[PDB]
């Protein structure tokens, strides 16, 4: 978390820093709102996030949220990528009529899955994020 | 008439601390159980309809005058999304819908049906609907609506929350500025739609009791039995005032021109 955290607050924005920076937010949550609140401000209009590990490695409702609140007019009235994949998707996923409104209702689709399968907890969804980007990450470790 | 907000908004599309009320969407909730904004006019006021309509920034209304909850419940079922979250200003919407689709001048009940999850800062919704205390220009706003309801924003959750959410706050805030619009916030932890169902509950407020009542006139041919219970107004306070029951007796005394 304090990984993500320095990797998502800094000058970047990288989509996964983002992601995990609001996923991390699991862990402290309402009290450590902070962070969820950064990574929903600050990826609320971002456009050009290339992630496609969102969907399924954040299972909490506040991971969710953030996206679903930034489609609203209260997180800068924008356009966002939602569906599994989007990063490799952007070039068949571009702007449309899916992409606004359609993507908002794809986010609450994605709310009410997690929903169904809230049998996964905190430290379950945080040990299949963890295997994922090691997977991912095998050969990016540097 | 009938007052409904479906909170179609982009906001009010996650759950609320872990996952939804049935294991599921907003809308599957909503199918399963609704709030009192229909259980009061099903019981009570049954001379009423209902706009069946789930909006956040634009009238996109579709159900006509019709006390159907059939329609209701779809219409709540469709509040999937939509692109603004503002609870006092999807309440004046609902509102303002109700009264032009139901009837102008039949009174209805409205509240505020939003997340509100939006966070201090640059997207506050209450900063852009709580405007009441400036503005001389034109202090003959929309608020208040030329219509008799108290918008109440529904809240079931931990106090922590609801403070670092500022829901509770700026519900009582609007309430103060509008004058009442709004009960207090005595409710925490996982409380069920009955906070909710509590306060909006207030459609019922044209009732009657179908009851019967006799009275003795003694051994004439042409008796009078009293009515029911009359519309009290001030007369004479006595003691003190009190709704009225069914009155024991009459008399028919006294011949003058007709």
């Amino acid at each position: 978390l304090a990984c993500f955290k320095l990797r998502a607050f800094t000058d970047n924005r990288d989509d996964m820093a983002l992601g995990h920076v609001i996923v991390l937010l699991q862990q402290e949550w309402p009290r450590g709102e902070n962070l969820f609140l950064k990574a929903v401000n600050k990826i609320c209009q971002q456009g050009n996030f290339q992630y496609e590990n969102f969907f399924n490695y954040v299972t909490n409702i506040d991971m969710l949220e953030e996206f679903a609140y930034l489609r609203t007019q209260e997180g800068g009235k924008i356009h966002l990528e939602l569906l599994p994949n989007q990063g490799m998707l952007i070039k068949h996923h571009t702007v449309t009529r899916g992409i606004t409104k359609g993507v908002k209702e794809d986010f609450r689709l994605a709310m009410e899955r997690q929903v169904s399968r809230c049998g996964e907890n905190l430290m379950v969804v945080l040990h299949r994020f963890c295997i994922n980007e090691k997977i991912l990450l095998l050969q990016t470790l540097t | 008439p009938t007052v409904v907000v479906m909170d179609v908004s982009l906001s009010m599309t996650r759950p609320v601390s872990i996952e939804g009320s049935e294991e599921y969407q907003r809308k599957h909730l909503a199918a399963h159980g609704l709030t009192m904004l229909f259980e009061h006019m099903a019981t009570n006021y049954k001379l009423e309809f209902t706009a069946l309509v789930v909006f956040s920034s634009l009238w996109e209304l579709m159900v006509p005058f019709t006390r159907d909850y059939n329609t209701l419940q779809e219409a709540l079922s469709n509040m999937d999304d939509y692109d603004k979250t503002c609870l006092e200003s999807a309440l004046v919407g609902v509102c303002n819908i109700v009264q032009q689709e139901w009837g102008g001048a039949i009174p209805c009940q409205v509240v505020l049906v939003t997340d509100g999850c939006l966070g201090i800062g640059r997207g506050s919704l209450r900063h852009s609907l709580a405007t009441q205390n400036q503005r001389s220009e034109s202090n003959r706003f929309p608020l208040p609506f030329p219509f008799p309801s108290k918008l109440y924003i529904m809240c079931m959750a931990n106090l922590e929350e609801l403070q670092s959410t500022d829901s509770l706050e700026c519900l009582e805030r609007l309430i103060d500025l509008n004058n009442g619009e709004g009960q207090i916030f005595t409710i925490d932890g996982p409380l069920c739609l009955k906070n909710v169902q509590s306060m909006f509950g207030k459609l019922i407020d044209l009732a009657y009791t179908p009851f019967h009542a006799v009275l003795k006139c003694g051994h004439l041919t042409a008796d009078v039995q009293v009515f029911p219970r009359p519309e009290p107004f001030v007369v004479d306070e006595e003691i003190d005032p009190i709704p009225k029951v069914i009155n024991t007796d009459l008399e028919i005394v006294g011949f003058i021109d007709i």
